């Protein structure tokens, strides 16, 4: 699976 | 040997042309096997592999639904970035991302990796150490500030040293007659005089696998690395990658010259002389 | 902005055999930013439905694509690829040259 990746 | 699970994740405003358009692709070492564009008509992670086509439905709804909302946060993200540089609104911006593991032989993580870049120039990556930061610049800094208040480091590593690797395995197992497949280069060298005074020897590697290879050309038996031109490796389109290394050698001195390939594919390095 | 001009190579995709079909491929890599428009020609017309890779892109940051059609090279057939990105003034072609 992917990353579910946070705001920058 | 060695396998890798990466993904590259590009976001690209386009102020006036609607939102910014999100592409994933995944590889596993040099062979692609998903992506996910946000400007098809139906946004879906993809098969791009024969070997994945196997995961069952659970496997792609949930990577879609991680791409859906990954496009949101990287449109979030590059009005935060535009803000971050006062850019105007106006402007096209480019938000890059790389993340994921290597494995070794034995399949244990040898390091993960999750590094960003805005408009083409490095802004922030996850140290090798799984639990700091490198900010380029005070942009950056406040997205480590963003990061660090949020535990996101952790998250990295949790990721990389869990999910990551055990779907690498996974995938090499599936995928392992390819995947686990090295093809040697086919080699030859090829002769034209570009006058009467010099001609090129050209050294060719077709069809290999993977990428990774070294052509060189030595003259004497020392390495000609200013004299000689490589080009970019270059993708076949049929998994297999090609490269060509050319000399240029004055007339008659041709046998001085041997081209030497190194290859995974190969039982033993290759010494290759013109064969007129 | 700091701005990257493609490199372009001209290929195909198999070793060339007049009469025999293969596949026409130029790649384009080292760019930035990633809008690009690639054309292949033959003999100075663009061929028409020219597929490509997903774009993704180098350890450098720089972006590349794989654009391919299928062909069936002759002695009398020219073939060549048309580039243009942001980075060129004009389109820059690159002609196919079966031994580069």
């Amino acid at each position: 699976d992917e990353l579910e990746i946070k705001a920058y | 040997g060695s396998h890798s699970m990466r993904y590259f994740h590009t976001s690209v405003s386009r102020p006036g042309r609607g939102e910014p358009r999100f592409i994933s692709v995944g590889y596993v070492d040099g062979t692609q096997f998903v992506r996910f564009d946000s400007d098809a008509a139906s946004p879906r992670t993809e098969p791009r592999a024969p070997w994945i086509e196997q995961e069952g439905p659970e496997y792609w709804d949930r990577n879609t639904q991680i791409s859906k909302t990954n496009t949101q946060t990287y449109r979030e993200s590059l009005r935060n970035l535009r803000g971050y540089y006062n850019q105007s609104e106006a402007g096209s911006h480019t938000l890059q991302r790389m993340y994921g593991c290597d494995v070794g032989p034995d399949g244990r993580l040898l390091r993960g990796h999750d590094q960003s870049a805005y408009d083409g120039k490095d802004y922030i990556a996850l140290n090798e150490d799984l639990s700091s930061w490198t900010a380029a610049d005070t942009a950056a800094q406040i997205t480590q500030r963003k990061w660090e208040a949020a535990r996101v480091a952790e998250q990295l590593r949790a990721y990389l040293e869990g999910t990551c690797v055990e779907w690498l395995r996974r995938h090499l197992e599936n995928g392992k007659e390819t995947l686990q497949r090295a093809d040697p280069p086919k080699t030859h060298v090829t002769h034209h005089p570009i006058s009467d005074h010099e001609a090129t020897l050209r050294c060719w590697a077709l069809g290999f696998y993977p990428a990774e290879i070294t052509l060189t050309w030595q003259r004497d038996g020392e390495d000609q690395t200013q004299d000689t031109e490589l080009v970019e490796t270059r993708p076949a389109g049929d998994r297999t990658f090609q490269k060509w290394a050319a000399v240029v050698v004055p007339s008659g001195e041709e046998q001085r010259y041997t081209c030497h390939v190194q290859h995974e594919g190969l039982p033993k390095p290759l010494t290759l002389r013109w064969e007129p | 902005m700091i701005q990257r001009t493609p490199k372009i190579q001209v290929y195909s995709r198999h070793p060339a055999e007049n009469g025999k079909s293969n596949f026409l491929n130029c790649y384009v890599s080292g760019f930035h930013p990633s809008d690009i428009e690639v054309d292949l020609l033959k003999n100075g017309e663009r061929i028409e439905k020219v597929e490509h890779s997903d774009l993704s892109f180098s350890k450098d940051w720089s972006f590349y694509l794989l654009y391919y059609t299928e062909f069936t090279p002759t002695e009398k057939d020219e073939y060549a690829c048309r580039v243009n990105h942001v980075t060129l003034s004009q389109p820059k072609i690159v002609k196919w040259d079966r031994d580069m």
